[PDB]
RNA sequence: AUCGAGAGGC
């Protein structure tokens, strides 16, 4: 409806960052590098552009938000910086 | 926090009856640093164990429900396929219709 | 279709050195060639042959792949013994052996009638 | 169609044996075992190229275009 | 680095098994008639017969990549006629006072009890098997 | 091309059909037949 | 395939050298793997070596006629009385080292058929070929450098995975991806739409 | 005689050789066998350029039937590598050039012999490319057969090759090989039903050697230095050169590496 | 279901199958062929120019090239058909239509594409020859064979279609399946018959052959390892040797039948930290099974480590297999004189016991035991007395079976074969069924015109005596054909009624996934479950434990 | 070594199958379903030759 | 059969009994009769069972037939899911069969239906009806070549 | 001469056929054990005898060797994929125009041949080769 | 294009 937004302190899902919203992170991320786009690391001898940002991932370089729909129309939104990866 | 406790109220019986005080000490030998490790462990597994929101589950078990009937193979009662077909299709007139009374 | 031509079985091209020579890792004073065309006609008498040389620690080769005619022969040899100088021994203590068999054999033969 | 040069497993020719062992059973009446090792064929991987020969090239003649 | 075990024993059941070049040798301490021991044995490299008197000894020594002897510079640790390299694997409380010793000699067994030794083997995995004549 | 020859069809569309029969003994090869479907229907003399 | 059902392809061609050596010096035309044996129970395969090895040798036939009163052990004993070992074995020699192998090898002739399925015949490659008509999808068939079909099956295992973004990639710009003008008011694809 | 590896034969003939081999190792003796059957060079049809087939049979058929043939190939060490000759396709120190003409003249059926091939291009006084023929009759390979009324009428160009790139160009005929008749070395496991002895049939080199002892235990540190061979030759080297060629060629191929080195 | 829900498709390719040893896991061999067709566009930048301008020049005939050139106007540039393919000025932000290359990830398939692990992602390695080379522990998921089966590859063009391909659909991360909870590819036919081989306490290897086995493995130490024996030669074991390609940190420990852990019998596993203890390594130990070395390496050590484990070990236990042998033949499906005679005492012994059965019935002296005919009881008892007999002789024959017994050893194993198959080749066949009852009266009152009417004897009705080895008579050979008959079309059948049920079920259940508050719902949200599984678990990482509590006297709960 | 037997309509050789059917003017006796309202049934293919 | 049962000591042991097996089935009046235990008697007639003891003991007694025939065959599988399937054709009100007859008759959307059997048919109740899609379900996606609301695109992305 | 009749399917219903001649010897221990168990007839108001029991096989399965030594299913196969195996098809192939035609280089006669080959022809016009064939673990390829 | 038949894997 009207703003179905949700504060970041009552947030229930899960902060691990699931397989999925980690894969599709990286391939926007190595999309954005296969255009001439900036690097935000110290490419230490790396071209692939999946590499670079997977490696972007560890430094968490990586300025995205996850919007984690919930079935009511309510969202979270996730800074990939809060998100945990294992 | 109802439904949290009811999900992993079996694994924690598991927990318990390994991690007893005298079996700790006496069927294990832990000291300090490696109990503690033994918890970081089961934590991080654990966690990691939980099922990642977006898996689409139910082709996965149709998928895992088919597969091991195509090798269905070849003393009384219906098995195997046609059972199986009696099982979904909702079979009325069931060929083997049994009732076991104790 | 899709196969090779039979002579890249023997025949080195687009400068394929016959010998490449790669410091091992993890290993002190071994080294891993790479032979360019060749097979286990080769690379099993050279390793025969370097099992012989006492001072010689590692000796082995493999075929990673039969589709191509090449392998790898490692070799870790005593303190101060160059494994190349190894190799040279072994090479030429083969090319005697085989000398004196081409001469063993023709004394034989020339000593028999029919 | 017509007799194999050398035996496919070992190589050692045996295009030049046709007609000898076609004659030593004809001629001499001999059978096929002793008439192969005649022919200096001793090992099977050879003997099998010219007991299972099937020289249909004389059918092929007899058609004349 | 010396020796850690040393005892005569006196053998008393080879027994094949469904092997062709290992037995199953049972023995146990003479003059000592209480510790005993079983092992695995080549019997294509050193024979043993039933009654036979075998020297068996223990060492922690004599990590580093095995290289193999050049020369008689290598001076052996040694006099036997069998050598054997293993890991302990299990020591098992048998009773108050009596301990076993479980070794594997890359997959060849050994199992050795009795308590004249508690001071010397360990849970280490240097063991070398020595036999003699 | 021998076989081609010797070959029957069975039109009928069920295994009470395709299975072999006793009265086939002599008459029809008993293992020649295609496989997976129409198996058992076509057979050859 | 030989006579009883053992098809198979070839996965490796070695030459003579190579190849595993009797004493005799004689080499395998084929080497087939012992896996296939026990699960199929093909026994008349195996006894077909034996016999035609002894008609090799003999120069005689074989007599695999069936409902005989032909056994292994006649068989064997003709064999034996031509030198090699009853049951078929031989002891082969490695090809690369020449050193025994510890294995004695099942050797002998056996009849092989060459069937009509050939690679070259069945390989197939499309990368961007020609559409169909109607559909405005890639044809059907090798003969017409054709598409192979995603069906909904292989659908189904795409969505298992969770491959969304495959998922549309193979079935939008792989396939048959087009872009339509709709009012939005009457939500049909009934727009006049000019871009010159 | 020399310090090293010692040959017996026991019997030599023109078309094959049995000796035996001691004080070597074995995988001398295993890449010298694998030497001997692929990488010894050798003169067969390696271009066929036809003209008229009447025949029978397809043209690639006749071809491939014709690189199968065994030409003489004692001098081929004067013959060069036609890929290292500098001519344009062929010339006369790389490519010998043999032509085949023959027509259904008679009623009978007409023989295609390889006899019936003639050496066209110019041998330079070396004994190269002429057919072996081993015949009691003198004819050669059987190629054709041809009705009367078809002709056949072709070129074959035959260049050097080793066996490797193609089996044509091999003396390969089969090489016997055996050590150790009586498994001393426990080598192999012994197969049986009963007893590995009667069962197994014993080799003609177990006389060769001396039996082992029931009683005597397993020789452990020996190994296997004695080695019984039998080397059969086509015919386009002769037996003798076949085993010194190949010998060569071993040392030869050894001494590459050596060369490799030195420019390293 | 034919142009939407399904598609033909480009950048498809497909051919022939076959088996490399020597391919890791996760790689795919691809023809040249193929790898010069399909083309994966590339954007050009700084970090690839360079290797761009290369394969443009090397131009679409030859690999590694490319076959066309997308200009920022949007114009395509043929290689194959241009005056300026050799002067080319590739400017920043073109797209290069490169050719397949090695260690690109393509999606590869097998049909009938019932898995998630029917459709894994494989790392290209172009390969000469013209057929799909793959390793042969990916076949259990696919169901290959290499006995002219075709495989499909399907080529990403985007680069998040990559990502998705080699982060969730790569072959590595699909080894634990989440069906069975337990792994889905493990070690297969040569390498399984071959590592028990290796790993016998009788399987010595001498340095030459050990030095060899030590580099096979990739990713080695460069650390010999101390030998098993010392003084009178210096000798390895297969354990000791294969143990390097375990990777250190891990502990397996199983026990089986008598398994003291002196284990005389050498069965039962113990692995401690990348070296085994004792044990002969078989079919429980590394096969697909739960609990095995996989599950322990994949959820330990990690889905790579697993991968190279693959690699590793194949390559050692094949090339120890290449230079030691292993041949079946036929003297492996004969059982000595004594043991035939005892097996021809067992067919006669069941067939006077079915005489027996069958005058008593004659004679109108049965017992109708409850819920059954007479004809019924008599049918049974006919049936288990041939069973047993069939069973006995079965028995007789792998009681006779030597060790050397290359059948037996593939059993053991568990490479290929079983029990059954062992008592057919050699001891009898068994008894013949059809619809479940024996062999039935085709004719009037007989089964072939060959019989009297009103025979119910063991072979009138179906049982062959002979065995495989021994051969069929032919009224046995005819009832033998009847019956298997019966198999190709139950077969022929099943599988239809499988697809449809398989493909029901697919329909039935496309839309049910794990939202993100851990409620399985579908496209309506309407809950189907409010925790997965009831608990909210992966099915993947779940593996069988003991519950210590259940069970056991309250008297040793207590203590 | 052709054996016959087959016809060649626009050059290609066509071979007719045997067709299979179960024989006419011959009676036959099915049983019937246990919910059938009649019990059993005798047929006969009445068919001019 | 041979049931285990707790010892009195705790452990547990076998303790055979006596089970009757019909070849037929009115579990409605065979519950209500004395000898026997009410809470123990089974059916492989579940259909009865959801008519008798509810529906979710019809859920047990699906599960517990499905587990028999996939275990008779040897084989095994999780029970995660056996167990949704169960739930799907029971979260209804009583047995959804997978058959155009249940579930394809659904409100599962109209795209989703029309995928799976009487597609035209579908189509036309969905003309009558004014039938208006989610287009949140898989097919319809598909169908639409849109990118589903699968694992990863299971939500969105967007800016820091 | 009336020595030799033709019978269907349903006439042999009312007879009683011999396998072989030699079960009309009549009978009055010592075997060759590794000959297969054939039962006693006990049967003597015979009618007829087959020519021979092979004949109830097609012309695919007349080509199995040992057809009574296999798994059933696998002598089906063989039936199946016979006629798939290349060779000389006819000996006229060089002048008809097939639309496809694969024909062997150098057919060979098998060396183990049934009784009924003569008669279907085969050892004239072959479709195989007798290949040496060794069964081995090798390199696993 | 439409339709038919035959064949390949499970
Ligand atoms: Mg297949
Ligand atoms: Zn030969
Ligand atoms: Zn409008
Ligand atoms: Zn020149």
């Amino acid at each position: 409806l009207k703003e179905k937004a949700i504060p970041k302190d009552q947030r229930a899902t899960t902060p691990y960052m699931t397989k999925y919203e980690r894969a599709r992170i990286l391939g926007t991320r190595a999309l954005q590098i296969s255009m001439n786009a900036p690097v935000f690391v110290d490419l230490e001898g790396e071209t692939d552009p999946l590499r670079i940002a997977m490696k972007e991932l560890a430094e968490k370089k990586i300025p995205l938000v996850i919007r984690r729909y919930l079935p009511d129309g309510s969202f979270e939104d996730w800074s990939v910086e809060e998100l945990i990866v294992d | 926090q109802n439904a949290q406790r009811d999900a992993v109220t079996l694994f924690c019986c598991l927990l318990r009856s390994r991690l007893a005080t005298r079996r700790v000490l006496q069927e294990y030998r832990l000291t300090k640093q490696a109990f503690d490790w033994v918890l970081s462990n089961i934590e991080a597994q654990f966690l990691r164990s939980v099922v990642h929101p977006g898996e689409m589950v139910g082709v996965l078990a149709a998928q895992s429900i088919g597969e091991p009937a195509t090798q269905m193979t070849l003393k009384k009662v219906t098995s195997g396929v046609p059972r199986l077909k009696e099982i979904l299709n909702v079979a009325k007139n069931m060929k083997t219709p049994s009732l076991t009374v104790y | 279709m899709n196969a090779p031509d039979r002579f890249e079985l023997f025949l080195l091209g687009e400068g394929e050195s016959k010998l490449k020579i790669d410091p091992d890792t993890k290993a002190p004073n071994a080294v891993v060639i790479t032979f360019e065309k060749e097979d286990h006609t080769l690379g099993n008498l050279i390793r025969a042959e370097l099992l012989n040389d006492r001072k010689v620690l590692f000796a082995a080769y493999k075929v990673e792949h039969p589709f191509f005619a090449r392998f790898k022969l490692r070799i870790q040899t005593t303190e101060g013994y160059d494994p190349k100088d190894a190799l040279k021994n072994a090479c030429n203590s083969i090319i005697n052996k085989l000398g004196a068999l081409k001469t063993n054999f023709e004394t034989e033969w020339n000593l028999q009638t029919l | 169609m017509i007799v194999p040069v050398r035996c496919f497993s070992c190589g050692k020719v045996v295009g030049d044996k046709w007609e000898s062992y076609l004659n030593l059973l004809q001629e001499d009446e001999l059978d096929e075992g002793t008439a192969l090792s005649r022919l200096g064929l001793k090992r099977y991987c050879c003997r099998r190229m010219i007991l299972t020969h099937v020289d249909l090239i004389e059918k092929f003649l007899r058609y004349n275009p | 680095s010396n020796t850690l075990f040393d005892d005569i024993f006196q053998v008393s059941e080879v027994d094949p098994g469904r092997y062709n070049k290992v037995c199953r040798i049972e023995a146990a301490s003479t003059t000592q008639d209480q510790c005993k021991l079983t092992l695995d044995i080549n019997v294509e490299l050193f024979p043993v017969a039933a009654q036979d008197s075998l020297t068996v000894t223990i060492a922690s020594s004599l990590t580093r990549s095995w290289r193999p002897p050049q020369a008689g510079d290598r001076s052996l640790a040694d006099d036997y006629d069998y050598v054997m390299y293993g890991t302990a694997y299990k020591f098992e409380e048998v009773s108050k006072d009596l301990i076993a010793v479980y070794y594997s000699f890359g997959g060849l067994l050994m199992r050795l009890e009795g308590n004249y030794r508690n001071l010397n083997n360990l849970k280490q995995e240097n063991a070398y098997l020595l036999i003699r004549r | 091309t021998l076989s081609h020859l010797r070959r029957t069809n069975t039109p009928i569309g069920l295994a009470k059909p395709r299975q072999l029969h006793n009265t086939h003994w002599g008459l029809v090869c008993p293992a020649e037949t295609p496989e997976g479907q129409a198996c058992g229907l076509v057979k050859n003399l | 395939a030989s006579r009883h059902g053992q098809k198979g392809t070839i996965g490796i061609t070695y030459r003579r050298e190579d190849m595993p050596f009797t004493a005799e010096g004689i080499v395998p035309d084929l080497i087939i793997n012992p896996h296939a044996i026990p699960s199929r129970m093909t026994v008349a395969h195996l006894i077909e070596c034996l016999l035609s090895k002894v008609a090799a040798l003999s120069g005689n036939e074989g007599d695999a006629s069936p409902f005989t009163d032909i056994t292994v052990e006649g068989i064997s004993k003709l064999l034996r009385e031509h030198g090699y070992q009853s049951r078929g074995f031989e002891v082969m020699y490695n090809g690369h080292t020449g050193k025994k192998l510890m294995a004695q090898i099942f050797f002998g002739p056996t009849y092989y058929q060459r069937l009509r399925h050939m690679v070259d015949d069945k390989i197939h490659a499309r990368a961007r070929g020609p559409m169909q008509v109607l559909t405005r999808q890639p044809v059907e068939g090798r003969s017409r450098d054709g598409g192979l079909r995603f069906g909904e099956m292989e659908r189904d295992c795409m969505i298992a995975h969770g491959a969304a973004s495959f998922l549309k990639e193979r079935l939008m710009e792989a396939s048959d991806a087009f872009r339509v003008h709709i009012c939005g008011i009457c939500g049909l694809m009934t727009v006049i739409a000019k871009l010159n | 005689s020399e310090e090293g590896p010692q040959v017996k034969i026991r019997e030599a003939s023109k078309d094959n050789v049995d000796f035996i081999l001691s004080n070597v190792d074995l995988a001398m003796a295993n890449s010298l066998r694998r030497v001997m059957i692929a990488e010894i060079p050798t003169l067969a049809i390696d271009s066929v350029e036809v003209e008229t087939n009447t025949t029978v049979l397809a043209d690639e058929f006749i071809a491939h039937r014709l690189g199968l043939i065994p030409l003489q190939s004692m001098d081929i060490e004067q013959l060069e590598y036609s890929r290292d000759c500098f001519c344009e396709d062929h010339c006369d120190k790389c490519s010998v050039v043999l032509t085949l003409q023959a027509f259904g003249e008679s009623e009978s059926t007409t023989n295609v012999y390889s006899k019936d091939l003639v050496i066209v291009s110019n041998l330079m006084g070396r004994n190269i490319g002429h057919p072996i023929i081993q015949d009691k009759e003198g004819n050669g390979v059987l190629i054709c057969k041809l009705r009367k009324g078809q002709e056949l009428k072709l070129t074959c160009v035959a260049k050097k090759g080793i066996a490797k790139e193609h089996a044509k160009w091999g003396p390969a005929a089969a090489i016997e090989f055996e050590y150790d008749p009586w498994n001393k070395l426990k080598h192999t496991d012994y197969w049986y039903e009963q007893d590995s002895a009667k069962e197994w049939p014993q080799s003609k080199n177990c006389e060769y050697e001396d039996p082992p002892n029931e009683g005597d235990p397993f020789d452990y540190k020996a190994q296997a230095d004695t080695f019984y061979m039998n080397v059969e030759s086509v015919g386009s080297i002769p037996v003798d050169q076949v085993v010194v060629r190949g010998i060569d060629t071993l040392q030869k191929k050894v001494a590459s590496i050596l060369l490799a080195l030195t420019q390293m | 279901r034919g142009n939407l829900m399904g598609k033909r498709v480009d950048f498809s390719a497909r051919t022939v199958i076959s088996g490399d040893p020597n391919l890791e896991l996760d790689q795919v061999g691809v023809p040249k062929s193929i790898a010069k067709t399909l083309t994966y566009p590339e954007v050009v930048t700084p970090y690839n120019i360079d290797r761009l301008t290369q394969l443009v020049r090397n131009g679409p005939n030859e690999h590694p090239g490319a076959k066309y050139v997308i200009r920022d106007s949007g114009d395509r540039i043929d290689l194959r058909y241009s005056k300026r393919a050799g002067d080319i000025q590739l400017q920043y932000g073109w797209k290069v239509e490169r050719h397949i290359m090695d260690n690109d990830p393509v999606l590869f398939n097998r049909q009938p594409s019932l898995h998630k692990m029917s459709m894994m992602a494989h790392r290209v390695k172009v390969i000469p020859y013209s057929t799909f080379r793959l390793n042969l522990s990916v076949t259990s998921p696919y169901n290959a064979d290499f006995d002219g089966d075709e495989m499909n590859l399907h080529v990403p063009q985007s680069e998040e279609t990559r990502a998705e391909l080699s982060q969730l659909c790569a072959v590595p991360l699909q080894i634990v399946s989440p069906q069975s909870n337990k792994p889905c590819m493990g070690i297969v036919q040569d390498t399984l018959c071959g590592i028990r081989k290796l790993t016998l306490r009788d399987t010595f290897i001498e340095l030459d052959q050990v030095l060899n086995m030590l580099y096979w493995v990739p990713d080695w130490d460069g650390v010999i390892p101390t030998p098993a024996i010392i003084k009178p030669k210096p000798l390895w074991s297969g354990k000791q040797i294969l143990s390097v390609a375990i990777p250190n940190g891990i502990h397996l420990q199983r026990f089986d039948e008598g398994t003291t852990l002196l284990s005389p019998k050498d069965n039962g596993m113990l692995i401690i930290d990348g070296q085994i203890i004792f044990g002969v390594v078989e079919k429980k130990t590394v096969g697909s099974s739960n609990g095995g070395l996989i599950h322990v390496v994949t959820r330990e050590k990690g889905p790579q480590v697993c991968a190279k484990l693959f690699g590793n070990i194949q390559k050692v236990v094949n090339f120890w297999l290449l230079h030691n042998g292993f041949s079946t033949g036929i003297g492996d499906t004969i059982a000595d004189g004594p043991t035939m005679r005892e097996i021809t005492e067992t067919i006669a012994e069941a067939k006077k016991k079915v005489l027996d059965v069958t005058k008593e019935a004659q004679a109108n002296l049965l017992t109708a035991k409850h819920g059954m005919t007479l004809r019924e009881s008599f049918e049974d008892n006919v049936v288990r007395f041939l069973n047993e007999a069939r069973d006995k002789a079965g028995r007789l024959a792998e009681v006779n079976l030597k060790d050397l017994n290359n059948v037996k050893q593939m059993v053991m194993a568990g490479s290929k074969g079983s029990f059954i198959n062992i008592a057919q080749m050699s001891a009898c066949v068994g008894q013949q069924s059809v619809e479940g009852k024996r062999i039935a009266f085709g004719f009037v009152d007989r089964t072939l015109p060959h019989f009297s009417k009103d025979d119910y004897s063991p072979e009138s009705k179906g049982f062959v005596e002979n065995s495989y080895l021994r051969g069929l008579t032919p009224q046995e050979f005819f009832f033998h054909a009847m019956g298997g008959r019966e198999g190709l079309i139950d077969t022929a059948v099943k599988t239809a009624e499988t697809g449809y049920i398989q493909r029901r079920l697919v329909k039935a259940l496309e839309d049910i996934m794990v939202h993100y508050d851990n409620t399985t719902r579908n496209s309506l949200g309407n809950v189907i479950q409010f925790i997965y599984g009831e608990d909210g678990m992966d099915a993947a990482h779940i593996e069988k434990q003991s519950l210590d509590t259940i069970g056991g006297s309250d008297a040793a709960f207590e203590k | 070594f052709d054996m016959g037997g087959y016809f060649i309509i626009n050059g290609s050789e066509k071979v007719l199958i045997a067709q299979e059917r179960s024989a006419g003017n011959i009676v036959q006796v099915f049983k019937k379903a246990a919910p059938s309202p009649i019990s059993h049934v005798a047929e006969i293919r009445s068919a001019l030759e | 059969y041979d049931r285990k049962v707790p010892s009195p000591t705790g452990e547990y042991v076998k303790e055979p009994e006596w089970v009757l097996e019909t070849d037929g089935v009115n579990l409605s009046e065979v519950m209500t009769v004395p000898g026997i235990d009410p809470t123990r008697i089974y059916t492989n007639s579940f259909i009865d069972i959801m008519e008798v003891l509810g529906i979710e003991a019809g859920r047990a007694a699906l599960y517990k037939e499905v587990y028999n025939v996939i275990a008779s065959d040897g084989s095994y599988v999780n029970y995660r899911h056996m167990a949704l399937l169960v739930d799907v054709m029971t979260t209804q009100g009583g047995l959804t069969s997978v058959t155009r007859h249940g579930f394809n008759r659904s409100n599962t959307g109209a795209l989703m239906r029309c995928s799976f059997e009487e597609t035209v048919e579908i189509l036309f109740e969905a003309g009558a009806s004014a039938e208006l899609d989610d287009c949140r379900g898989v097919s319809e996606n598909v169908i639409l070549g849109q990118m589903a609301p699968i694992g990863t695109g299971a939500f969105d992305v967007m800016i820091d | 001469e009336g020595l030799v009749e033709y019978i269907d399917a349903e006439e042999e219903e009312s007879i009683l056929i011999a396998m072989q001649p030699e079960d009309l010897e009549p009978a009055e221990l010592d075997v060759d054990p590794a000959k297969r168990i054939r039962v006693s007839h006990h049967a003597t108001t015979f009618t007829h005898c087959e020519i021979h029991p092979s004949m109830i096989l097609g012309v695919a399965a007349s080509i199995i060797p040992f057809p009574d030594h296999n798994q059933s299913p696998r002598n089906t196969y063989q039936s199946a994929m016979g006629k798939q195996a290349m060779g000389v098809f006819l000996t006229n192939y060089n002048v008809r125009m097939d639309t496809m035609a694969n024909i062997l280089y150098y057919p060979q006669k098998p060396l183990g041949t049934t009784r009924a080959m003569e008669y279907l022809k085969f050892r004239e016009l072959p479709a195989g080769q007798n290949a040496i064939v060794a069964i081995a673990c090798y390199s696993g390829y």
